[PDB]
């Protein structure tokens, strides 16, 4: 029993597991397709920088609590707190977590440390806080992109932006690499993958993957496909940042 | 003892727990001066001679009597009961914990109660020279004891005396005379004897049974005496009158008690016994039987009639309470009376309380409620009450048996006389009057006469009403059921 | 099942007054300043002593008079047949830490390493009874391997009481039986006890017996340990030149 | 009286600065104060004393309700207690619920006040706490019992001041209405008068 | 915050007064301080104060699903809290060593000694059993806890009463204290600890040390005992070198001490029952 939250029931299982049906399968689509993206920077007020990204059922926030006092030893730091709202996903999980939240946090940190330049932010720790309001597919990639937007918004220095992209594998007899999929295409999947790069200097920053199976060539094709997707996505984020800067110029 | 008592009370389900706090609460606070607000509907008999008879060392005294002469030659007799109903009003937890405890057990040493000692010996009881509430039944009679005018009134009285049976008899006929008590007692014992012989002529039967009540240097046997028959006859008359009244007024819901007469297939043992002992008996009805037992006397066995009386009591069925609706028997074998309901002792029974309530509403001095007419609930509580009375009988028997075990342990008496009651193939039941105890003795080749109940060994023969001396050895191999054993000699 | 056959034997096949063959070693891990290993039967303790070194995050705790002993305990999950979780942070491992700490602060002779951490660490890989004493002894061997001064071998062991007799170096079976078990750790040279834990019901007059029995068992443990240590020192010196 | 026999006792405990056992009826709370003392640079604030309250029952562990209640007490005391005198130090108020028979806050507040007094801590004005229970029929009861709180539809704990008998705190359970609030508040003011008379009597007999 | 440091003057004076066998308040070495046992209104509350050290003890019950290994006998949950009113240093989550050692010691002493009957408190073997928890709280800290904590847990667990229960098959019926009379617990023997403090490496030993004596002592020997001379636990803490005769003598002391404490406890319970049987919700006993 937790003594910092309200007294609820010991255990609670959802109703779906008590359902009786073969859930609907997506079917067919253009494998090299991308979902419609709404990215806006400057949403939140009380934060030095914030960003919001929506792609399908995916809905993610990120805020940046700026430098807070706390060479190669007087080098900045950034600690990232990924956190999925308990009302995302078919199932509910207590807020704490402790299994995948921390894994994805490590991922974000490993993908952000390269882009950000911390020599110019010594003796300081940037608190990055991501929040996943709704899970609808590629989540870690949305989180990378949103954190990048929030950083670039707060005005922390960089070398280039971070663009992510998630891929899955069709378990059909002719397995094809499915780009920017949905939670259904992702739970009915064999393998998953996530790339994240910096498109100007064309360098990966952090990737990840897993598989019911695969093979070298397949993984390589997946990688390059995700790279092309990230390239095709970059301009949206560019325009978003320009727009937010124009609104700031307008405010004063 | 402090272990066996609780063990038997847990096995026979007799609830022994003490009274919960809620119960004590509904009791009256105990500054208790007679409130002249409740005294409205009632009357005032404080100007009356009353003398409650009470056995040695009692505290739940409830009954009270009086016999006041009247100018017209007639005399007014009156019985008085503790009107517990006023204290025990329904819907409470008191009533529930008194129902479950459907009767007050009186073991050889203690007594598990149904109402606290406060309400049992300080408020409801008819203590001496203290004004106490009461129900009252009054009759007018003559010196032949036929009722002429009756009444059933609530009231408040004041017991001038709480006597003992021996004190009673000596106050009666020690030649002392006083306008206060002794004259009442005498003029009342008269009517007692008249009513007694009258009902005997009516066919009602008297019996006996081996009853020993322990102190425990040496146990003692209950002794009969006039006072007991007196009070018994008067209380029975009160019960019968109350029953007739609450029946005429209520023909659907009520509490009566019946004694289902026995199928004649049980008397045959007694018949065959007295036949082998050439005393004829007519077991067709109650009268024939009773008027016969008083004749079966023979000088050779001055202690004979009592044996047949026991052999009879081994046959009578179980007397049970019930409601006037769900049944239509309305016949009490024993007293030969058609109707009979308990009314005297509510401190000692709950059906008495329900009768108090029904009678009081018939008088108009109380208000009704649903659980008084719903035959179903009344039948359920009546079944509970019968079950509980049965448990109490069993428990008291087990206790007296334990005390006999203990006494034989302390004193190893051997070779005491004994008479015989039954005669069976495997064993020979036996009776000991001294210790008031009946027992068995096995013999495990025989000759078992069943046409005439008798046993035959190559040497001797066993018939009922013979004599044998016995040695009582108690076996404690299994500390559970430390059991007596009889060995025989002559 | 049984504990003391009428003949005098146990289950494992040893009388009351004897114990199980400890098999040890000194020098397991070289990346440290002192290490040891011991198997006191099926038990398998493992000790480490990171030497008297600097305090970081000073946090105003660097005692200026003496040194700072920090001993940590751990019982692996797969130690017992019943798997458990949270081997550290529990309310029992921390008690073991306290015990080891107040023992070695007594023995380790800190007055010569002021403002310095002596970090002791203990991991129990397999547990079959006598889980505290094995750890005491492994940490002792470690300290010694680290050339850390210390008054005397702080030798520990356990005793018990069964059928009006005293057993030495209990195992898990008679430890689960619930009988009185008295664990202790003393310094043989002087005859002084550094620790005395005990947990079960028993009469008082039956105390001296188990007490002296545990003491004698610890003396035997001392003999075995010191033979090991002497072999180790001899081999090392021979190898030097 | 409209409210029930209630007593107090000062300087029970030796180790804390000031202590007070305040019981009413069968509820009994015990308060201990650690006066101006140390405070780390994180908890402190210039030109004010940091007041920290920690309340702990006698069953289970403290969860959330007790934290809310101790915030209420914290802010009430900050309202009365002077803290611009003792900046960069910490006052600490510890509360322990020896017994629970309703009217809990109405007892914790009184005990806190008496403890603060015993600790000679500069206060701007005494304060008090009462509890009024509105049953369904509207009949209110002051200083209720747990039975009366369960059998009721509203309960209202009011923390009042002594100078001008205002409303420093209000914590309500159940649902009520306006007029009922006003009338129960007036009754609370009267009860607070009685409590203040009691405080004065206790301290008179303490300084004698 | 922090505890005020100890001056060398007080330290030396104490050591000398020990050398000369003189305590401070005026008692000998083989003596406790006046311990008072006061009761509350609710069955299961006890405030025991030895001198200045006050400790509160509450006992509560619950019904819960037992643990598979023991589906017959119930459960028991100790807990001791060091309230910040006990002393300044007792901030939450800081003095954890003392909490751990005290709680383990108390658990061991009471639980593993089989002081109460975990079997008697079974209701449905496999589904629902009792659960008795005991919360001790430290209010004032002047010296000896373990003794106080133990006396409190014992007075409570002997002055506690369960809500009676009826059962038939699987049908279980609980009832309220007003409908029936709660049933007490089942104790076999009441153990209570005894604390000895060693000064100068083992030369001198004291009983029931105050706070200063705890600050200038090197070692602490706890010994649990009964009125029947049955060691339940013994523990040495402080990193100290004692011997055999010392523990033997300390045990022969604890014998008498526990006998006397036990007599007192029984008298206290007797007086409380007598009072409630006359009108009054309290009970008081004095050493
Ligand atoms: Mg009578």
């Amino acid at each position: 029993g937790d003594h910092r939250r309200i007294r609820g029931p010991e255990e609670s299982q959802p109703p779906q597991l008590y359902a009786a049906d073969e859930e609907e399968a997506p079917g067919t689509r253009d494998p090299t397709r991308l979902r419609p993206v709404y990215a806006r920077a400057g949403l939140l007020s009380q934060a030095k920088g914030s960003a919001y990204l929506e792609a399908g059922g995916t809905k993610v926030l990120c805020a940046v609590s700026g430098p807070r006092q706390a060479p190669a030893a007087l080098r900045g730091r950034l600690l990232c707190d990924f956190r999925r709202a308990p009302f995302a996903g078919r199932r509910r999980r207590a807020p704490p977590g402790g299994c995948e939240e921390r894994e994805l946090a490590l991922a974000l940190q490993e993908a952000l440390e390269p882009a950000v330049r911390l020599g110019r932010y010594p003796r300081a720790q940037l608190e990055v806080s991501a929040l996943l309001l709704e899970d609808g597919g590629s989540a870690l990639a949305a989180a990378l992109t949103a954190a990048a937007l929030a950083l670039a918004d707060a005005g922390v220095e960089m070398y280039d932006l971070v663009v992510g992209c998630g891929l899955s594998l069709a378990p059909g007899p002719a397995p094809t690499w499915l780009l920017d999929p949905t939670r259904l295409e992702e739970e009915r999947a064999a393998a998953g993958l996530t790339v994240a790069l910096m498109p100007v200097l064309n360098q990966v920053a952090g990737l990840l993957g897993s598989g019911e199976g695969g093979l070298t060539e397949s993984w390589a094709e997946a990688v390059r496909l995700g790279l092309e997707g990230c390239q095709r996505l970059y301009p949206v984020l560019q325009q978003s940042l320009v727009r937010a800067a124009r609104r700031r110029g307008a405010a004063a | 003892k402090e272990t066996e008592t609780e063990v038997l009370l847990l096995e026979h389900d007799v609830p022994h727990q003490p009274f919960s706090q809620a119960v004590l609460s509904f009791l009256p606070k105990m500054p208790w001066s007679i409130t002249e607000k409740d005294m409205k509907n009632r009357e005032d008999l404080r100007h009356l001679c009353i003398c409650s008879v009470d056995p040695p060392g009692c505290t739940d005294i409830n009954d009270a009597l009086h016999c006041r002469e009247l100018e017209n030659g007639n005399l007014e007799v009156g019985v008085h009961i503790a009107d517990v109903s006023h204290f025990i009003r329904p819907g409470n937890a008191l009533d529930q914990e008194s129902a479950r405890r459907g009767t007050t057990v009186y073991l050889c040493e203690k007594r598990i109660d149904m109402v606290p000692e406060l309400l049992s010996s300080n408020l409801c009881s008819l203590k001496c020279d203290v004004d106490r509430l009461a129900f009252s039944c009054i009759w007018e009679m003559n010196h032949n004891a036929e009722i002429l005018k009756t009444k059933f009134t609530k009231s408040v009285i004041n017991s001038k005396a709480s006597l003992t049976y021996a004190e009673a008899q000596l106050r009666i006929d020690s030649a002392n005379m006083n306008d206060d008590i002794t004259t009442s007692l005498r003029g009342l014992n008269k009517l007692a004897k008249i009513l007694k012989k009258r009902r005997i002529e009516k066919g009602a039967l008297t019996l006996s049974s081996p009853e020993v009540r322990f102190h425990p240097i040496d146990l003692q046997t209950k002794e009969l005496r006039e006072t007991n028959s007196m009070v018994e006859e008067f209380m029975l008359l009160a019960n019968i009158s109350v029953a007739k009244k609450i029946h005429e007024e209520f023909s659907e819901h009520a509490l009566l008690r019946k004694h289902p007469a026995p199928p004649p297939s049980n008397y045959e043992i007694l018949v065959k016994a007295a036949r082998s002992r050439n005393l004829e008996i007519k077991t067709d009805t109650a009268k024939s039987l009773a008027e016969s037992l008083d004749q079966a006397e023979s000088p050779t066995f001055p202690y004979l009639n009592t044996l047949l009386r026991i052999l009879a009591t081994r046959c009578m069925m179980q007397a049970v309470y019930f409601c006037s609706g769900m049944d239509n028997d309305f016949h009490h074998y024993g007293l030969a009376s058609p109707i009979y309901t308990h009314f005297t002792s509510p401190i000692r029974r709950y059906a008495d309380v329900i009768v108090h309530r029904l009678l009081a509403v018939a008088i108009g001095a109380d208000c009704t409620y649903p659980e008084l007419t719903d035959k179903h609930k009344l039948a359920d509580i009546c079944k509970n009450l019968n079950f509980r009375h049965k448990m109490a009988q069993y428990a008291q028997r087990a206790s007296v048996a334990f005390h006999t075990q203990l006494f034989f342990k302390s004193n190893g008496i051997v070779s005491e006389e004994a008479y015989i009651l039954f005669v069976r193939k495997n064993a020979i039941v036996v009776l000991i009057p001294k210790y008031g105890l009946e027992g068995t003795v096995f013999f495990e080749q025989l000759i078992y006469d069943d046409e005439i109940p008798s046993l035959k060994i190559e040497d001797t023969v066993f018939h009922v009403f013979d004599k044998v001396k016995v040695k009582i050895m108690l076996d404690s191999s299994n500390l559970q059921h430390q059991k007596i054993r009889m060995s025989l000699v002559e | 099942l049984e504990l003391l056959s009428d003949q005098g034997y146990r289950v494992d096949g040893r009388r009351a007054g004897e114990l199980r063959k400890i098999q040890a070693r000194m020098g397991v891990f070289a990346q440290a300043d002192g290490s040891a290993y011991i198997e006191q039967g099926n038990t398998k303790a493992l000790a480490v002593v990171y030497g008297p070194h600097e305090i970081r995050g000073s946090r105003a705790r660097a005692l200026p008079d003496r040194a700072l002993v920090n001993c940590q305990y751990s019982s692996a999950t797969f130690s017992t047949g019943e798997r458990k979780r949270r081997p550290h942070g529990d309310r029992k491992s921390c008690e073991m830490g306290l015990q080891l700490r107040q023992t070695f602060e007594a023995a380790i002779l800190t007055q010569l390493h002021p403002r310095s951490q002596i970090d002791i660490y203990v991991q129990v890989l397999q547990a079959d009874g006598g889980t505290y004493a094995a750890c005491v002894n492994a940490a002792t061997l470690a300290v010694l391997d680290a050339g850390i001064p210390m008054r005397d071998f702080v030798c520990a062991c356990s005793a018990g009481f069964v059928d009006g007799t005293a057993l030495a170096d209990l195992s898990h079976v008679e430890e689960a039986a619930g009988g009185p078990q008295l664990a202790l750790a003393l310094l043989p040279a002087s005859g002084q006890i550094a620790l005395l834990e005990m947990d079960a019901r028993l009469h008082e007059d039956h105390l001296e017996r188990v007490l002296e029995a545990a003491a004698q068992a610890a003396r035997d443990v001392h003999t075995l340990l010191d033979r090991v240590v002497r072999q180790h020192v001899r081999e090392a010196s021979i190898l030097l030149g | 009286c409209s409210l029930r026999h209630f007593a107090c006792e000062q300087n029970l405990l030796s180790r804390p600065d000031g202590s007070a056992s305040f019981l009413q009826g069968d509820t009994s709370v015990l308060a201990g104060v650690y006066g101006p003392a140390e405070v780390k640079v994180s908890k402190e604030i210039f030109n004010k004393a940091t007041l920290e309250v920690i309340l702990r029952p006698k069953i289970g562990l403290p969860g959330v309700a007790e934290k809310s209640r101790e915030r209420l007490i914290r802010n009430t005391c900050e309202a009365v207690v002077l803290g611009t005198l003792h900046p960069r130090t910490s006052i600490t108020v510890v509360l322990q619920v020896v017994s629970d028979a309703g009217s809990l806050l109405a007892c914790c507040l009184n005990a806190a006040c008496m403890a603060l007094v015993d600790a000679g801590v500069p206060m701007r004005a005494l304060f008090c706490g009462v509890a009024c229970a509105l049953d369904s029929d509207g009949t209110l009861v002051l200083d209720p019992t747990s039975k009366q709180e369960k059998e009721a539809r509203a309960v209202l704990t009011f923390a009042l001041d002594s100078v001008e008998r205002k409303l420093l705190m209000s914590s309500t359970k159940g649902l009520y209405s306006d007029t009922e609030l006003q009338q129960c508040l007036a009754a609370a003011q009267a009860a607070s008068q009685h409590v203040f008379r009691f405080y004065r009597e206790s301290l008179q007999r303490r300084y004698s | 915050m922090k505890e005020t440091p100890l001056s060398n003057c007080e330290r030396r004076f104490l050591l000398r007064a020990i050398e000369e066998k003189k305590r401070l308040d005026g008692r000998q070495t083989y003596d406790y301080r006046n311990i008072r046992i006061s009761f509350g209104t609710d069955y299961g509350c006890c405030i025991v104060e030895l001198g200045k050290t006050r400790v509160l003890g509450q006992v509560s019950c619950e019904l819960v699903s037992p643990k598979l290994n023991r589906a017959t006998e119930g459960i028991l949950f100790f807990n001791l809290e060091l309230s910040q009113m006990a002393a300044p240093a007792f901030e939450p989550g800081r003095q954890s060593d003392l909490l751990v050692k005290l709680n383990r010691l108390m658990e061991r002493c009471l639980r593993n000694s089989k002081c109460i009957d975990t079997e008697s408190l079974c209701v449905v073997a496999g589904e629902k059993v009792w659960q008795i928890r005991v919360d001790l709280h430290l209010l004032n800290h002047d010296g000896n806890i373990i003794d106080a904590a133990s006396i409190a847990a014992i007075v409570a667990l002997c002055h506690f009463r369960r809500p009676d229960v009826s059962v038939q098959g699987d049908e279980v019926t609980l009832y309220t204290p007003e409908e029936r009379d709660p049933v007490p617990l089942s104790i076999h023997h009441m153990p209570i600890c005894v604390s000895f403090a060693f000064f100068q490496q083992g030369t001198y030993l004291l009983v029931d040390p105050n706070e200063r004596e705890e600050r200038v002592m090197d070692g602490l020997l706890v010994i649990a005992m009964n009125k029947h001379r049955e060691i339940c636990t013994i523990q040495s803490s402080g990193g100290i070198m004692l011997l055999k005769d010392q523990v033997l003598r300390c045990s022969k002391i604890a014998g008498v001490k526990v006998a006397e404490i036990t007599e007192l406890i029984l008298k206290a319970l007797e007086n409380d029952q007598k009072v409630r049987k006359e009108g009054g919700k309290f009970g008081f006993a004095e050493s």
